[PDB]
């Protein structure tokens, strides 16, 4: 038991040796210490006897590790199964080649491989606010109306300076500036008096729209995977953010024993225990974490609240499964996997997920509110501003120009 | 080189692809020299009975490895249990799914009209009070300039500035002081109305998954359906619990696995059932459809070979070892993954000219009656 | 024209003057600007539930 | 009957803070300083082909008053402050979105769904729930 897949329970002494629906782990670990278990691959043993009906004992590993070995000698539930002092050995348990070869494997039954788990997000939003809530035709269609309208002020006035009612107008939209000179006549009047209907029905839309995109969702915000330079590159775009694993497992060779620098680099900020890096995670201690698929995809559906999601689980790297590990050769293989090929058509592979697997923050979140300090976001409005300070410039440049002539 | 029959037409073309590169992979492996051929029924194979009660026979090519003419399948070859007994599986080496197409939902499908959020009535109902209170002012003043008054009351409303009138009076004052505050909080509901109608329209959420209650007995607005005598209906038909989806999709069912495409890009399929990896990939390039995220039954494809080959064992082994260094994830980058496309929920539907022209009709009316009025002056002189 | 002022400019109308006047009504226009923005903000709540 | 829970009430009013709340400080002092830099510009710009009236004309634009009747005279100073007011109208219409935003997506609690709610499926120990022993 190192996950939600086997419990460990001491004795109980009221029902017997404990409940029901558990099953006596009877380990004469350290000199008939007896505990049982529960879980999920307990259940599919006790399935597994329904159809192959033999009888079985329970008792742990003397060293409670994943399987690495060492100088060709094997620890763990494998350096237990490789000595054949133990028939056959489930839970959890990866598929590798290197542990391929010493013994077989079953059919896998739920697919894992590697993932990375990060603390969550603040709320961000796109640079692009501003510019959002139209189409640029209306933007242009705006200069549009006012050149008309202009030039039909001249043809009332007819009957101010057409170097300034534009002015005027322009200001109207954008919510009053300053008044200037009113230009008389009644039709000019009710002309301009149309357009500020159009005017005030036109900030208002806006506002309106601008309060909606405040209110989707946003936050990829960790990564794109093991090719990123955020990883291979410890120091390069950000110096100080580290991550790593746990050690002593399976999920190390499949990154030292191909990549160089990450293995290196995580010698230093790796946790002996797994909940150690739920507990620097919850505090900012360390940035990211690496390990097995099934174990993160459950630890992070039953947290307190979902700060801490897998970073796009679509996506995965090394895709590969979990299984039933068989003493080498025996005539047993075959059944198992013609026991375990049915359970996957009757439905009872869901009902044991629904029975352990199933996480809370299964939904979309609400998109949290964003208060922004975001001089960022918000840039973008501010180079304006200063492109509209470079257009006076070199409008003061055509002063000058037509100045010598 | 790809011998199909089925052009009575034997044809040499040629033939490639994510499989076939897998193949001519593992090939230098185990110096594999190799013709390769199609099927000529079209179909993987199942036990069915036959000559009424002769034999239960394989109805494809599982029967063409069962038969002496294969030797080995490289295919999106299923795995269940029923095949187990004839056949032996290496570890699988692409794992998938069930999953559902749906044509992309709405992009821009929001607003009709300016004058939307208010109705006519009310529209009326301030226009008139507007001419009653500013002739209320206009006696106000005069009896302890008129059309000065009609202008002041018919422009605050409008928030500009035109007009340099003003209340002498008292009871003037005292009046506009609130008047004010009516015209403030027209503006101001209208715009909370009009947020709130471009905020809380939700088109419709995209179906989920089969568990979708909406599939608990279906409308006729969601048709759907598989191919007739696939290898699905061996979890549709054979589970109890969906017989009622069975019989809708055996009077719904489509003719072909394309037309299905065909006819879902034609408005008349506007959801279709199939696995994840072979709608996924056509998804991320017909930008218009669109899967759901949900996955129903778990399995993943193998390679086949006859029972107790002398490389079972070994091929398997090749393929795990292969698995994990780049060559399928890569392969699918270079394959399967365009990323052409990315949807997400109800987007805030960016406002267009089509639906926001209506209030420019209204300047061109300004525009017209200018013309018109003009003269009026003329006229009154 | 305070009163004006609050419920989005109704009519201009005699500016006093003098700085230190000038300098508190133009304070007194920022109360404002929060104030009808707060309140259309709220106003957008009570017809979303 | 039945078998259900009960609960305190949850919220009458828990929502707002102070009124700077949402922006951050540092936004304040960038316009702040901009203010000053336009109208300084918009100043020399006049100047060299009235100091006191650009500074109020700028500085008031951003509030909406009607205070001072400044004008440019120049054509360089027209086109800035053209688009001046642009930005101006910018900030106020975000800063309204922005405090929607937070006073309707502000919901505090739901109230615990009965026995399946999943908090309970596990629960943490902010839910301290019993019943009388036998
Ligand atoms: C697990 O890895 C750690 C180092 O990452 C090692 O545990 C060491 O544990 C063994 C067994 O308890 C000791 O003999 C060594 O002395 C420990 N290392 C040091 C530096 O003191 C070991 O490599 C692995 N052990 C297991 C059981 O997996
Ligand atoms: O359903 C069919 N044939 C069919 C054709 C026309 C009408 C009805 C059925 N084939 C299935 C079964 C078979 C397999 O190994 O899964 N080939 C295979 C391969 C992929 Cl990639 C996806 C599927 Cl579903 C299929
Ligand atoms: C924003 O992120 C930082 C660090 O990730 C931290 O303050 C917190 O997780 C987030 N803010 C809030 C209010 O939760």
């Amino acid at each position: 038991e190192e996950a939600p897949f086997v419990i460990v329970e001491s004795v109980d002494p009221l029902s017997g040796t404990c409940m029901r629906n558990t099953v006596p782990c009877q380990k004469r670990i350290i000199s008939y210490i007896k505990k049982c278990c529960k879980g999920f691959c307990i259940d599919i043993l006790k399935k597994i006897s329904k159809s192959v009906k033999f009888t079985y004992d329970l008792y742990l590993v003397t060293n409670g590790k994943h399987g690495k070995k060492i100088n060709g000698t094997w620890n763990g539930m494998i350096g237990e199964v490789v000595m054949k002092r133990a028939y056959m050995a489930v839970g959890s348990l990866t598929i590798n080649e290197e542990r391929s070869e010493v013994v077989d494997f079953s059919v896998p039954f739920i697919e894992t491989g590697i993932s990375v788990m990060v603390s969550r997000s603040n709320g961000t939003v796109s640079p692009s606010a501003f510019l959002e809530p139209f189409s640029a035709c209306v933007w242009v269609m705006m200069f549009v109306m006012l050149l008309i309208v202009s030039a039909v002020a001249v043809f009332v006035f007819e009957y101010f300076t057409i170097g300034k009612a534009i002015w005027l107008l322009w200001g109207l939209v954008f919510n009053n500036s300053v008044p200037v000179q009113n230009p008389k006549g009644t039709t000019s009047k009710i002309m301009v008096s149309v357009w500020a209907f159009f005017a005030v029905i036109f900030l208002a839309s806006y506002t309106a729209n601008l309060a909606a995109f405040m209110i989707q969702e946003e936050y990829v915000d960790q990564v794109s995977g093991l090719s990123d330079k955020k990883f291979q590159r410890p120091n390069d775009f950000s110096p100080p953010f580290r991550f790593g694993t746990v050690p002593n497992g399976s999920t190390e060779r499949n990154i030292r024993n191909n990549y160089a620098e990450m293995h290196a680099y995580m010698g230093k900020f790796n946790q002996r225990g797994v909940d150690d890096a739920l507990l620097s995670l919850k505090t900012g201690k360390l940035d990211a974490f690496i390990y097995d698929a099934a174990v993160l995809n459950y630890m992070a559906g039953r947290d307190e609240g979902c700060k801490l999601v897998t970073i796009g689980s679509g996506k995965v790297f090394a895709s590969t499964g979990y299984g039933i590990a068989i003493q080498k050769d025996s005539g047993w293989k075959r059944q198992v996997d013609l026991a375990i090929l049915q359970l996957f058509g009757d439905g009872e592979m869901e009902e044991l997920e629904a029975l352990w697997l199933t996480g809370i923050c299964h939904n979309e979140k609400n998109e949290v509110m964003s208060s922004q300090l975001d001089i960022d976001n918000m840039a973008g409005v501010f180079y304006m501003l200063g492109a509209a300070m470079a257009l006076s410039l070199i409008t003061f440049i055509s002063e000058h120009l037509f100045y010598w002539q | 080189i790809c011998t199909g029959p089925n052009d009575r037409h034997t044809v040499p073309q040629c033939c490639y692809g994510f499989c076939i590169d897998l193949l001519i992979k593992l090939a230098r492996t185990m110096q594999f020299t190799y013709e390769v051929h199609l099927v000529a029924d079209g179909k993987f194979g199942t036990q069915e009975r036959v000559q009424n009660s002769n034999k239960k026979e394989w109805n494809g090519m599982m029967g063409e490895l069962l038969s002496g003419q294969a030797d080995m399948i490289v295919a999106p070859l299923t795995i269940n249990n029923e095949r187990a007994q004839y056949i032996e599986f290496s570890k699988p080496f692409k794992y998938q799914g069930l999953t559902i197409l749906v044509k992309k939902e709405i992009p821009r499908s929001t607003l009709d009209s300016f004058m939307q959020p208010f109705q006519s009535t009310l529209w009326l109902l301030v226009g008139l009070s507007v001419h009653v209170v500013a002739v209320m002012l206009y006696l106000l003043d005069r009896f302890s300039t008129l059309s000065s008054a009609m202008w002041f009351s018919w422009g605050v409303l409008l928030n500009s500035g035109i007009g340099e009138g003003a209340p002498r009076s008292f009871s003037a004052r005292i009046l506009g002081m609130v008047w004010a505050g009516f015209a403030m909080i027209i503006v101001a509901s209208y715009t909370a109305n009009l947020a709130a109608f471009l905020v809380l329209d939700r088109p419709e959420e995209r179906i989920t998954g089969i568990n979708d209650p909406r599939l608990r007995n279906p409308s006729d607005k969601f048709i759907y359906a598989t191919v007739k005598q696939s290898s699905v209906d061996i979890y549709f038909r054979r589970q109890v619990e969906l017989s009622t989806m069975y019989r809708h999709m055996e009077k719904h069912n489509y003719e072909s696995a394309a037309e299905a495409i065909q006819a879902v890009r034609d408005n008349k399929l506007h959801a279709f059932i199939w696995d994840s990896a072979v709608l996924e990939f056509e998804a991320s390039q017909k930008c218009d459809l669109v899967t759901t995220g949900e996955l129903f039954f778990r399995s993943g494809f193998g390679i086949g070979m006859r029972k107790d080959s002398p490389w079972k064992q070994q091929v398997s082994l090749s393929i795990l070892k292969s698995h994990e260094n780049g060559f399928m994830e890569d392969l699918d980058k270079t394959w399967v993954r365009y990323q052409e496309c990315d949807s997400r929920s109800n987007a805030p539907a960016t406002l267009t000219c089509e639906n926001m022209a209506g209030v420019f009709m209204l300047v061109a009316g300004g525009i017209v009656a200018g013309i018109f009025l003009i003269f009026i002056e003329i006229a009154y002189k």
